[PDB]
């Protein structure tokens, strides 16, 4: 490889050419903002409950931003379900579910940045490169909304019209674009259990496990939207993810210092 | 399945490398598509063409990963979009933004016969990762665009006469036979260069409405206006839909 | 008084609890508005229904004051005019932006029929306080709507007959009696729940043009047709506008 | 009360309902801001006047931000009332008007912001929620356009066209929103009189007063925009304002350091 | 030389000081405008008048450079167009944007017979220095979108005649004597003030389409109409373009 | 001249009288931004060259920027000419060609800005008024984009549809317009020769000229865009202007020190 060879080969073949995607793959890897953490605040799981899942979760925030720069992403949660049910009922495709699906992330991201913001902490479009905020002792966190940008160009599931791209994707390649140190999901329960703990009796809590193992043991689609897994296999930067409890006390905490809680995703 | 939003529409995605010819490849290629105007609604899709090459070759060096690219080229198939429709202002055509496309079209395409928008899906920092290049481009993002609205076609307009067996300006052009028909899911497995987006083959593989895909040679007058009318010029690539 | 800036659009308020019940009531009501597409010129602008209620829950829950909580309504009413363009798309309607209601409602009129935008007023978080929820919802923008510009008429699509002296799903409706005709002052100085925004009776106190308001069941097909024409089909609110 | 009462409320009855609206005023009171004191600067009464008068405020507002975050909305003026005058002789309405007045008060925010930029402070968008300048001692105020967000939607005053909620309101309305701890009037005259100090020989100073008083003693439109003194009598969080004199040196200054210069105007 | 984007657009530029007449004079204008919307496809761009001179006044008197003023002045032409567009709303013409103008126009006019701009250029603080008075203003702004679009015509309506050698209102006005004819050259050449900016004639000696201007009063009834249709009823300037 | 003389002349005069025009030029003159310093990174020059060329430039202006306020201008480059060679062989005018060059000013801007990000420096539109990040030591510093904002309304050549204000010119109003300290272009030459020393055996280095000199040496259009020697000759605030190689280490960093290397290129 060099970078003359790379230029010519991008010059003279089609991107789909195999020998020019190896040449790309050999270049240099910078990672815009190593150093940040991503946290996704899930919208069913978390926001929706209100005041008692979400004034401890801001304490939270206010006290980790003293040691940890932070990224935090909205979830949606209801109102995007009452949305998708409308919308596909009258036949609208995933493309235009995943519009919908934006506006309740956003109203998430403004309820909880008004709780913030006399803290420093701003809702901000454009988070990875939010420069300023991220730069200072003051502020050292940004709110954003966890929805993908795609749209109308949402890729649609091989089965109905849900968007299979929602906050947990968006989340997960932001951190992954920006070449972020951690991932961290904030759910309403403890892990990954071998069933949904909400539905089944005897679900037995996974402390950890590689993308490879959940497929096999049918968790697929499980804790995670099922087409992050296949992200986090692709992925250059975030090589593994962590879901944990936002209900629980210190949880969040715990995990940006580095405490085990919760369920530990690995690509490999 | 979805309804058809805009089940009139007609769909041409123009490649980047047919407006990187210039003026002796798009000045036919406008006084084509002035005789279609009265003919179809048409949403123009432009490509990015040889300039996104540079920018990948600059963000590349400098290390930037996929996501930081994927918006860099889309920036070079707006600037195609601007000014093929520069060249078609005075038939009432202008160059729309994509929140514009998005929600918008409907409207637009009723006050005037064709809009211009840059081909490229808005992926931009979202853009999936694992190859170093952008997957989602030009021609991606016009059959999402074409798929979700249920249009009556997509049209690649490119600079050869279709898909071959390898590339026909490539070191095997020697052996690049010309494959008039074929499937997405054929062309999915095999390897090798094409002159679409490997992506292209993905979201057919998942399309609930357009059937077949239509790649033709922009640089021969008159196989665009004949593949709008469903006449076989190019490679046909089936997706893969069937009727319901 | 002013001029009238647009006196030949016709501005319809489609209730967000009309929307709420899904494709069993739009699709009807779809396919009556397309239907009068030809006849009038029309802004149809949607309100908010269940969604808003459950921001309100968790914002109320929050704490959040009442000019954060109109904003979190009015996104709902937003959406539910995407819902329903995007369902009127193929006829050449779309959703338009608030600014460009207030700016370019002309030019849009111009080049198509119909177009669709959210009935909530951009008072965000200026909403006036004391109660602490946002008074000036979808029925109060759509009428300072209608009645800044002059309209030919607002008529209010409601998922009940119209005005009765009790809410007649709720728990007094044994003696809910209909109501044909009121006035603003009347209803005003009532108290008890109404199916129209109590700040709506307000600006009409102070309308300059718009002297009835109609407000029809929308589960009801050919209501919102005959209101159009003037039929007295609901309840007529009189707004003690007088002729000049 | 509570919460589960309130939402069932909230799903099964009309918004207009007595026993809803009653419910949903039981709510918890959050104040976003509340460490913040919200300034209006006189388009007419300051910044018409130029140099003279805005030099000297220019040099209070960065001594004042040492101790003091500050909101600062700019008024309209002449050019507005200019606007005015045109647009009502042809007959336009209210909501017209709303829209001509906005692009003043926003000339006069770049003007002072451009004067303040040294100094850090930024004219923004979004005061109440400007996070990041807000929580920074370099910064600790803002600027904005004080006019409401009204536009076309404006609701007219009972006689003619002039859009009754101008930047005296547009003000007011945030310190309210965002619960300020202060809301400060800067005009040109000491404060309120028993009339019209310009016009009027022997009116005497009124150190405060309540909006009853000086509706009895025929002021509801004297020196505030009357809808002002309703929205106060409404209002959750700001239930008094001051007004002061911007052009007597260190006015503002010693107002803020809770001397009781000008006239203090209370809600009950 | 360039192609004409817009060949069959006709440019008319309103000068501020006829808006600030109010009524008397916009309700005439307004009334001839009305019947000109059949006979042109019209972008109609306003100046600045007397707001934009108090506006200087504060900001010279605030010691701001001339980049400060020139975004203060263009927002007095803005409201001045938001004013027109109103008055004409009721004949399918609205207020557009100067990105609107500069990439959308042909869709625009594709619309409706009209549409209304600020005749200011977006120089902002990158205005030129040397004068302490923003240089670029409505007129030359409103001479290099004619030119830019290749236009039919442009078309300066102001509140004399034309150009005098004298300012016919000031205090030499007794030796003022009217010029029927004169070219942008001379003009450039002799000192004294005029009614349109001097950048005007230094963009008039670079333009590559547009011939001449006229300048015509707005205060007398039929003169637009007439230098429209190309008759001489005011001050002619040749611009020194060549026919090809 | 007064104040009130001055107003007279504003209120009856055409803005094109001279007796108007020599009373306003009489104003106080402010300067918005006077301890900044504007840089300009070329596209060609620099940014077009890759990491060679730019990460040696991030370093520097990361080190410089703990003691030099900077607003970091982007060059357009090769991506320019090539949609310039499109558009002008399809008979495009230069204020369409002016619309397609900015595009490519923006993507050397987010390229910059990306590597510049973790180090709190953001890119930004309205640098001269970027009041947050200019006041802030761990920031200090901002990225924008060079081209000017005049579109399709840009002014023509005498010859020909290139764009002449371009990249040069954007930078230098804005360092003239907020009344910056120093303007620094930062190329791929040491400085002025006698003739292009890309092409020409013996030129010889121009450590320091006037404008005048250059025209009379046949120098209009050699280092920098030619329209900017006469921008130059008419600024209030800006009255010279420095040339130097980001090619060679530190040259930056020396330039912003006072060290005279480069070419500095006087009005007068
Ligand atoms: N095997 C499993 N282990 C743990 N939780 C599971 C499992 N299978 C399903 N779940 C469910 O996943 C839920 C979390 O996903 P959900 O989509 O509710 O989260 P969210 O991030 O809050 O969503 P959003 O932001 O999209 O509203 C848990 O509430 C749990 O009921
Ligand atoms: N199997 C193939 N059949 C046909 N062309 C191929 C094949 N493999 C590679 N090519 C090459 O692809 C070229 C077309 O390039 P490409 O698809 O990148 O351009 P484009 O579609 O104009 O660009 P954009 O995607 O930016 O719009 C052809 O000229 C040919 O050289
Ligand atoms: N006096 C009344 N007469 C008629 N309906 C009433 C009255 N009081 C309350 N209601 C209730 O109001 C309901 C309509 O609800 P509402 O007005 O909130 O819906 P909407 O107008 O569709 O919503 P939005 O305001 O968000 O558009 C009726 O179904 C009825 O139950
Ligand atoms: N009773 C009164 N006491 C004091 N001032 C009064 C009284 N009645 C009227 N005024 C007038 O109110 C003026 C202040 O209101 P005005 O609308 O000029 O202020 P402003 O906030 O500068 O306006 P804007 O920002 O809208 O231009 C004072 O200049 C004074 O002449
Ligand atoms: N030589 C001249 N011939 C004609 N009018 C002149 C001349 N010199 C100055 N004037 C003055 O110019 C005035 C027109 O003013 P001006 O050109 O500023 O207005 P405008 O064009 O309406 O404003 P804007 O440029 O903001 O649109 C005339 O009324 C006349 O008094
Ligand atoms: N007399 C001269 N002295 C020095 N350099 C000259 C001279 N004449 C021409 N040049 C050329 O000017 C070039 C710098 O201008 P160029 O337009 O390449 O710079 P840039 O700022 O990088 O451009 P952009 O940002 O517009 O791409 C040098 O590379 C050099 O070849
Ligand atoms: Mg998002
Ligand atoms: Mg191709
Ligand atoms: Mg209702
Ligand atoms: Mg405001
Ligand atoms: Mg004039
Ligand atoms: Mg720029
Ligand atoms: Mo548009
Ligand atoms: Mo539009
Ligand atoms: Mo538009």
């Amino acid at each position: 490889n060099s970078t003359a060879e790379l230029e010519e080969l991008l010059m003279q073949r089609s991107l789909t050419d195999p020998q020019l995607q190896a040449a790309a793959a050999a270049a240099a890897d910078f990672r815009i903002l190593p150093d940040a953490t991503v946290i996704k605040i899930g919208g069913q799981s978390v926001i929706d409950r209100g005041r008692a899942a979400v004034y401890p979760l801001v304490d939270e925030i206010v006290a980790a931003r003293k040691n940890h720069k932070l990224l935090i992403g909205t979830g949606a949660g209801t109102r995007a379900r009452h949305l998708y049910s409308i919308a596909a009922g009258l036949g609208l495709p995933a493309g235009v579910l995943a519009q919908l699906g934006s506006s309740v992330a956003d109203q998430n991201a403004a309820m909880l940045g008004q709780l913030l913001a006399k803290h420093g902490i701003p809702v901000v479009g454009g988070a990875g490169l939010s420069a300023v905020p991220l730069s200072l002792a003051e502020v050292n966190a940004v709110v954003f909304s966890g929805m993908p940008p795609y749209k109308l160009w949402m890729r649609p599931a091989a089965e109905g019209v849900i968007p299979p791209y929602r906050t947990d994707a968006g989340c997960f390649l932001l951190a992954e674009q920006f070449g972020c140190k951690q991932m961290i999901f904030v759910k309403d329960e403890d892990g990954l259990y071998t069933a949904n703990p909400k539905t089944s009796k005897d679900a037995t809590f996974i402390p950890r496990i590689s993308v490879d193992e959940m497929k096999a043991k049918g968790l697929h689609d499980s804790i995670l939207e099922f087409p992050v897994l296949d992200l986090l296999q692709s992925a250059q930067h975030v090589r593994e993810v962590q879901v944990v409890n936002g209900l629980v006390p210190g949880n969040l905490t715990r995990a940006l210092a580095g405490e085990h809680v919760g369920t530990i995703i690995t690509a490999s | 399945r979805p309804i058809r939003l805009l089940p009139w529409l007609q769909v041409v995605k123009i490649g980047g490398r047919v407006m990187d010819r210039g003026a002796d490849a798009i000045l036919p290629l406008v006084e084509e598509l002035r005789k279609l105007l009265p003919e179809h609604r048409l949403l123009i899709l432009t490509g990015a063409g040889v300039r996104a090459r540079h920018v990948f070759s600059v963000g590349l060096d400098l290390g930037l990963p996929v996501g930081s690219l994927a918006p860099l080229a889309a920036s070079e198939a707006g600037q195609n979009g601007h000014i093929l429709a520069a060249m078609l202002a005075s038939e009432g055509v202008s160059y729309v933004e994509h929140p514009t496309v998005a929600d918008q079209l409907a409207i637009h395409l009723s006050a005037t016969r064709a809009v211009v928008g840059s081909a490229f899906p808005p992926y931009h920092h979202h853009e999936f990762p694992g190859s170093r290049i952008p997957p989602h481009r030009a021609d991606t993002g016009a059959f999402l665009l074409a798929d979700a609205f249920g249009a009556a076609g997509l049209t690649i307009v490119e600079n050869v006469d279709g898909i071959y067996t390898a590339d026909p300006n490539g070191p095997d052009r020697g052996q690049a036979r010309f494959l008039p028909e074929t499937s997405a899911t054929d062309l999915a497995k095999s390897e090798g260069p094409l002159p679409v987006d490997r992506a292209l083959l993905d979201v057919m593989a998942t399309a609930r409405h357009i059937e077949r895909v239509q790649v033709v040679n922009g640089l021969v007058p008159g196989r665009l206006t004949a593949a709008l009318r469903g006449e076989h010029v190019g490679t046909l690539i089936r997706t893969g839909v069937r009727p319901a």
